[PDB]
RNA sequence: UAUCUAACCAGAAAGCCACGGCUAACUACGUGCCAGCAGCCGCGGUAAUACGUAGGUGGCAAGCGUUGUCCGGAUUUAUUGGGCGUAAAGCGCGCGCAGGCGGUCUUUUAAGUCUGAUGUGAAAGCCCCCGGCUUAACCGGGGAGGGUCAUUGGAAACUGGAAGACUGGAGUGCAGAAGAGGAGAGUGGAAUUCCACGUGUAGCGGUGAAAUGCGUAGAUAUGUGGAGGAACACCAGUGGCGAAGGCGACUCUCUGGUCUGUAACUGACGCUGAGGCGCGAAAGCGUGGGGAGCAAACAGGAUUAGAUACCCUGGUAGUCCACGCCGUAAACGAUGAGUGCUAAGUGUUAGGGGGUUUCCGCCCCUUAGUGCUGCAGCUAACGCAUUAAGCACUCCGCCUGGGGAGUACGACCGCAAGGUUGAAACUCAAAGGAAUUGACGGGGGCCCGCACAAGCGGUGGAGCAUGUGGUUUAAUUCGAAGCAACG
RNA sequence: AUUAGCUAGUUGGUAGGGUAAUGGCCUACCAAGGCAACGAUGCAUAGCCGACCUGAGAGGGUGAUCGGCCACACUGGGACU
C-alpha cells in the first residue's frame, strides 16, 4: 500500500480517463487538504465528506468545460516514500509557468506554490498538478 | 531501479577503449614497468617489413611494417603514400589510425619525421606523406 | 481551417521507397511537408507518388486537411510540454525574446512555419521525422492559453498570475 | 627600448587542407581491384567529380592539417533522465535475519524539514558595472555569486521519536465447502514378457522394398495355470491442488495450505527481502537390491557415393526402489512479490445472499479461482486488456552493442561429472525484434497449357546433307551458347 | 568484498613521569574491552583546495602555470643549536 494520497491523486487521474462524474474514496486530513485546495483553485465541481463506521469518506465531483472538456489534464506526486522532495520558497518551481499548481505542505498548514510565496516558507512538495 | 537500490550501490559507467593502446604507455629502463602517460607519437624500430592481402572486398596488396616501438610492444604499422625508404632495422615514427582494410593493423607510420624518407613525386596533400614544397 | 489561405509549405524529407514484384523492384517516392502560415497555423502532411513533385504535392494536400493551431504567447509557447507519439519524444520549452528557435529540422520547420519565433526543443526518442512531427503536433495540442484554462476553473488570469 | 618626426621604395613579406554523401566546394588527363585513398558509409577490374597530377573551386590564413587526451552530442549508467513478454535484461521457487517502506485520529517534541538575525566561505578566476594600454588581448577599481557552512531565535503541515485510542490491512476464533497438495504402509485388475502343459503345422517378424533374426530340438497362434516387475484406460475436462518443480488405480494413518460466510477476539502485529537456509523435472554419481517392458552405448542387416544416422532385428548402462550426492533446464505465462484504481460480453470450478416456485428449475447480486472475446489506455509492432504488457506507490533481482565467454585467473561447493561468482586482451560495424512486399518450399488448396497420361509417327543405331564443338591449319574471318546457340 | 574480520598499549580506569600544552604521549597495576557490512582490515591509485575545461543544468574530467595549506630535500634514523 504505503500511500494514501498517490491512491488519491490516480484515482482522480483514472477517473478523468472514463470522464466518470463522480470518485468516492476512504478519507483522511491530508485527502481533505487537497480536496479543498482543488476546490480552491477551480478543479472540482464540488467535495463533500462523509461518516462511516470506519474512518470517514471523501466523494469529489468532477468539472469538466463544455464540449465534455478536462479540466484535469495530469495530477503527479513529487515527494515519496521512498524519496521525499523537501524545497525553499525560492525553489518551488512554477508549474508550466503559472499555468498548473503544486502543493506544498509547510508549517503553516498545506498550501499551494504560489500561497507558500505569500507565506514565504517551503516544505513538502507533495504534487503537481498540470 | 529503486532510489534504494540506486544507493545501495550508484552507477557505474562504461569502460572505455583507446584506439591506440601502445601510444597510452611509457617505459622506464629502471623500474622496468611500463607507465601510463598519454602520447600522440612514438618512435621504433622496424623488426619485419611486407605485404597483405586486405579483407573483402578489396585486394590490393598493402604495405606494413612490424616495428619495436619505445616503451617495448611490437606494433603492425601501415606505410602510406607510394613507395618507400624502408627496410630492416629502420627507425621510424608513428602515429595512430585504423587501417580499416587491414584485419592487424590499427596505426600508420608519420612520413618524413626520421629515416622514413617522403613519398617520391607528391605535389598535392604534401604536408601528409612528407614531402617538401619544390 | 482548410485549403483557404495563402500558406509557406516546406519540405521535410524526401525518402525513395521500394516495392518488390517478381521483376524487381518498382521504388516509390514518399513526401512529408509541412505548411503554415507565420500569423500562427501549422499542419503536416504526407504523400506517395512515383515522382517528387507528384509526392510533394499530395502531401501538400493532406497538409492542408490535417492542420491545427498553436499558441504564440509573447513570441514563446505558453509552456512547457512534451510530445510522445511513438518513438518520438519531444519536449519544447518557451526561452527568451530575441533567442529564436533552436531546433532540427524537421520540427523547426513545424514551429516556424507556424510562426512560433522564440522555442528551445530536444529530440530525445527517435529520429524518424514522421514520429517526430506526430510528437510535435502531440505535443502543441497539449498547449493551453491562459484565458481559456481561466475559462475552465472559474478563475481570472490576474488571478492565476 | 618603447614612443614620435622626416625621407625612399609596391617595392622584400602566403601558405595549408579538402571538393561522392555525412559537409562548403567539379573538370581533364594517367592508371586499370594494380598503384593507391579512407573518421563512418566505402572508392579503384579500360569512360574513377572517392586514387596520382594539372586547372578551377570551397574553407581557413601566418597558420592549416593529422595524431593523442577531456567534456558534450551519448537519456550509451537515465537524481533531473532509461529499461527486463518476443530485442540485452525477472534469481527456477520459497522460508526468512538485517536493512528499505509502512492504515486512520489526538497530544508532545523538534531528529529531518521550513524560517528571521549574526558571523564567515581569502585574494586572484567565472559573472555584472566603470576606467586605462592607438583597440584587442591584457590590466586596474567596485559589486555580486557560491555552503546538504555554523550558532542563535521561531512554526508544527509532512517524515521520524514518544504516550494513548480505533478498525477496512494483518491474524486468531466460530460454521461450512472442494481438492491427483505431500510422506508412509498395504491393496486390485487390466495388459507386455517369461515358465509348464494340451491342441497344433510350416511359417512368423519387419520394410519404401527387403534382409539380419525366431521356427520341424515345433514355433507363430489358441486355452489353462503359475512367476515377475513397471505404469495406472474410462472418469479426464484451456478441470482441481501446490511456492515452484510437479501431482492421476483404491483404502487407512500422519500432515500442510486455500476459499466462502461472521464481526466474536488482538489491534498495524505488515509488504519486500541483500547476505543466509531449504526445496528443486529429467539425465547423471556412490553403496545394495530389483530388473517385465522401453532403451543411450554396442552387434548384425539394409540404405547410401560413403552412413561412425534416420530404418529393421537384438541389446548393456539406465529407467524402478531405499539412502545420500548433483542443484541444471525452452526450470516458460520466455511476463518478480505486494496494494489499490480504471467499461463490457461469456463459458467453467468452489461458495454465499436474495426473488419465484411443490422441491426441482430459472433469475439477479456478491467472494476467491480459471479460460475465451473485446472498450479505454499502453506497446516498435505482434498484441496485453480487472488473471494488464493500463494508471500509481513500496521492495528485491537483473540489463547497458555482437563475439570471445558463461571462457580464463581466483574463491566457494562437489567423490566425480561439473556447478555458483565472473573478466580482459583481441576482433566486428553491425548484431537483433516485430511487421510489409515478393521469390522459394522434398507445405496446403483451386485452375490451366501436348505438360503428363492415352495414342500416332519419329530421333538416338546405319549412310548422307547441314550446322556447332575439339583438333589441326599460313588462314581455317567474325558473331550466336540451357529452355531462349548449333539447316 | 575475484579483500570480512581487525586490533593486544590495542580500549577504559587509578597512580606516576614527559611536552610550550591535553592525552596510552610513555611507564606500572586492574578489568577485556574497542572498531566493523553506515564497508572496518587489506591491495592499487592520488598531494588537498581555490579553481581550470566542458556542459541547458545536474553533472563529467583535470589539479600545468597564479594563490593557500600539506609533505619531502640521494635513502633511513637521531639529536644538538
Ligand atoms: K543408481
Ligand atoms: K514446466
Ligand atoms: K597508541
Ligand atoms: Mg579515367
Ligand atoms: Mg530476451
Ligand atoms: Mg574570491
Ligand atoms: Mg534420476
Ligand atoms: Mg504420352
Ligand atoms: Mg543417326
Ligand atoms: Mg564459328
Ligand atoms: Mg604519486
Ligand atoms: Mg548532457
Amino acid at each position: 500500500m504505503t500511500d494514501p494520497i498517490a491512491d488519491f491523486l490516480t484515482r482522480i487521474r483514472n477517473a478523468n480517463m472514463v470522464k466518470h462524474d463522480k470518485l468516492e474514496l476512504p478519507a483522511s486530513k491530508i485527502k481533505k487538504e487537497i480536496a479543498e485546495i482543488l476546490k480552491r483553485e477551480g478543479f472540482i465541481r464540488d467535495v463533500e465528506y462523509i461518516e462511516d463506521d470506519n474512518a470517514g469518506t471523501i466523494r469529489v465531483f468532477l468539472k469538466y468545460g463544455a464540449t465534455g472538456e478536462r479540466v484535469i489534464t495530469g495530477l503527479k506526486r513529487i515527494s515519496k516514500p521512498g524519496l521525499r522532495v523537501y524545497a525553499k520558497s525560492t525553489e518551488v518551481p512554477k508549474v508550466l509557468n503559472g499555468l498548473g499548481i503544486a502543493i506544498v505542505s509547510t508549517s503553516q498548514g498545506v498550501l499551494t506554490d504560489k500561497e507558500a510565496r505569500a507565506k514565504q516558507v517551503g516544505g513538502e512538495v507533495l504534487a503537481y498538478v498540470w | 531501479p529503486t532510489i534504494n537500490q540506486l544507493v545501495r550501490k550508484p552507477r557505474q559507467s562504461k569502460i572505455k577503449k583507446s584506439t591506440s593502446p601502445a601510444l597510452n604507455k611509457g617505459l622506464n629502463s629502471f623500474k622496468r614497468e611500463l607507465t601510463d602517460v598519454n602520447s600522440p607519437q612514438k618512435r621504433g624500430v622496424c623488426t619485419r617489413v611486407g605485404t597483405m592481402t586486405p579483407k573483402k572486398p578489396n585486394s590490393a596488396l598493402r604495405k606494413y611494417a612490424r616495428v619495436r616501438l619505445s616503451n617495448g610492444i611490437e606494433v603492425t604499422a601501415y606505410i602510406p603514400g607510394i613507395g618507400h625508404n624502408l627496410q630492416e632495422h629502420s627507425v621510424v615514427l608513428i602515429r595512430g589510425g585504423r587501417v580499416k582494410d587491414l584485419p592487424g593493423v590499427r596505426y600508420h607510420i608519420v612520413r618524413g619525421a626520421l629515416d622514413t624518407a617522403g613519398v617520391e613525386n607528391r605535389g598535392q596533400s604534401r604536408s601528409k606523406y612528407g614531402t617538401k614544397k619544390p | 481551417d482548410g485549403n483557404k489561405l495563402d500558406l509557406e509549405e516546406r519540405v521535410v524529407t524526401i525518402n525513395r521507397v521500394a516495392k518488390v514484384v517478381k521483376g524487381g523492384r518498382r521504388f516509390r517516392f514518399t513526401a512529408l511537408v509541412v505548411v503554415g502560415d507565420k500569423n500562427g497555423h501549422v499542419g503536416f502532411g504526407t504523400g506517395k507518388a512515383q515522382e517528387v513533385p507528384d509526392a510533394i504535392r499530395k502531401a501538400v494536400e493532406d497538409a492542408k486537411k490535417n492542420m491545427v493551431l498553436v499558441p504564440t504567447v509573447d513570441t514563446t509557447i505558453p509552456h512547457t510540454v512534451v510530445g510522445h507519439f511513438g518513438g518520438g519524444e519531444i519536449l519544447l520549452k518557451p526561452a527568451s525574446a530575441g533567442s529564436g528557435v533552436t531546433a532540427g529540422g524537421p520540427v523547426r520547420a513545424v514551429l516556424e512555419l507556424a510562426g512560433v519565433a522564440d522555442v528551445s526543443s530536444k529530440s530525445l526518442g527517435s529520429n524518424t521525422p514522421i514520429n517526430m512531427v506526430r510528437a510535435t503536433i502531440d505535443g502543441i495540442k497539449q498547449l493551453k492559453n491562459a484565458e481559456d484554462v481561466a475559462k475552465l476553473r472559474g478563475k481570472t488570469v490576474e488571478e492565476l498570475l
